């Protein structure tokens, strides 16, 4: 996240990072219940072996509140394109159930026709997530969240070199200095709506980090509720 | 109706027959009044931790 905030405690309990063999972070998730895991399918290819941490706010050390969960079954969308990245979305099964406590709980997931309504028609949504706190820098130790607006979706597609589809929404500012970044991908684009938090969209792409007259790609999730609940079921 | 204020409801907002008609994400339950949306565990979904 460039120039977001700190997650204080118990705000962005439904944060979950994956990490590789070196038990390093190199993609985010949303918590969407005890078994399951919200992420990008592109971040699939970003290692072989990976876990699943939860509860944890700063990875230079254990405080006793994060917990390790293998995963069962990685759940990804037939149609991902690595070209584009279109379709970029998984849902992963863990083999043990999340203990929900201080820090680690799930978001909600929301129904389509209200979420598109009422959601992504709202002034902004948060994203948050370990990821570079710079462009160029080194993946952030502690978690962070940002308050993105909402971008006109016609707005985005004139300023994008790449195509928006319709799986594909877009957040974030024309020049101020924030955004989500490399690292975030995966992580978890919540709307709130009378202090209650309903997941959105998936860190999914964009030209650099933070650029001028750039914006975040994120996945649009209201476009997959089906897929997701179909893959809760099995 | 749901297009004003969410028609009241504190989540999802439908309208059967017209008027409106609320619902709530899993883990919740419909209150009373079918408006408001009550927690069912200590941890419901979207809620941040106060633990
Ligand atoms: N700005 C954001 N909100 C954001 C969020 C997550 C990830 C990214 C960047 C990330 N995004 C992409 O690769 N996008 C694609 C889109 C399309 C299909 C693929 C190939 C091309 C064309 C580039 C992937 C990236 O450009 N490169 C990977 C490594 C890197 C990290 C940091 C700086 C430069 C390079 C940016
Ligand atoms: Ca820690
Ligand atoms: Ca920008």
């Amino acid at each position: 996240i460039v120039g977001g905030q700190e997650c204080k405690d118990g705000e962005c309990p439904w944060q979950a990072l994956l990490i590789n063999e070196e038990n390093e972070g190199f993609c985010g998730g949303t918590i969407l219940s005890e078994f399951y895991i919200l992420t990008a399918a592109h971040c699939l290819y970003q290692a072989k072996r990976f876990k699943v941490r939860v509860g944890d706010r700063n990875t230079e050390q254990e405080e006793g509140g994060e917990a390790v969960h293998e995963v069962e079954v990685v759940i990804k969308h037939n149609r991902f394109t690595k070209e584009t990245y279109d379709f970029d979305i998984a849902v992963l099964r863990l083999k043990t159930p999340i203990t929900f406590r201080m820090n680690v709980a799930p978001a909600c997931l929301p129904e389509r026709d209200w979420a598109e309504s009422t959601l992504m028609t709202q002034k902004t949504g948060i994203v948050s997530g370990f990821g570079r706190t710079h462009e160029k820098g080194r993946q952030s130790t502690r978690l962070k969240m940002l308050e993105v607006p909402y971008v006109d979706r016609n707005s985005c597609k004139l300023s994008s070199s790449f195509i928006i589809t319709q799986n594909m929404f877009c957040a974030g500012y024309d020049t101020k200095q924030e955004d989500a970044c490399q690292g975030d991908s995966g992580g978890p684009h919540v709307t709130r709506f009378k202090d209650t938090y309903f997941v959105t969209g998936i860190v999914s792409w964009g030209e650099g980090c933070a650029r001028k007259g750039k914006y975040g790609i994120y996945t649009k999730v209201t476009a997959f509720l089906k897929w997701i609940d179909r893959s809760m079921k099995t | 109706l749901c297009s004003l204020d969410n028609g009241d409801c504190d989540q999802f907002c439908h309208e059967e027959q017209n008027s409106v008609v609320c619902s709530c994400a899993r883990g919740y339950t419909l209150a009373d009044n079918g408006k408001a949306c009550i927690p069912t565990g200590p941890y419901p979904c979207g809620k941040q931790t106060l633990e």
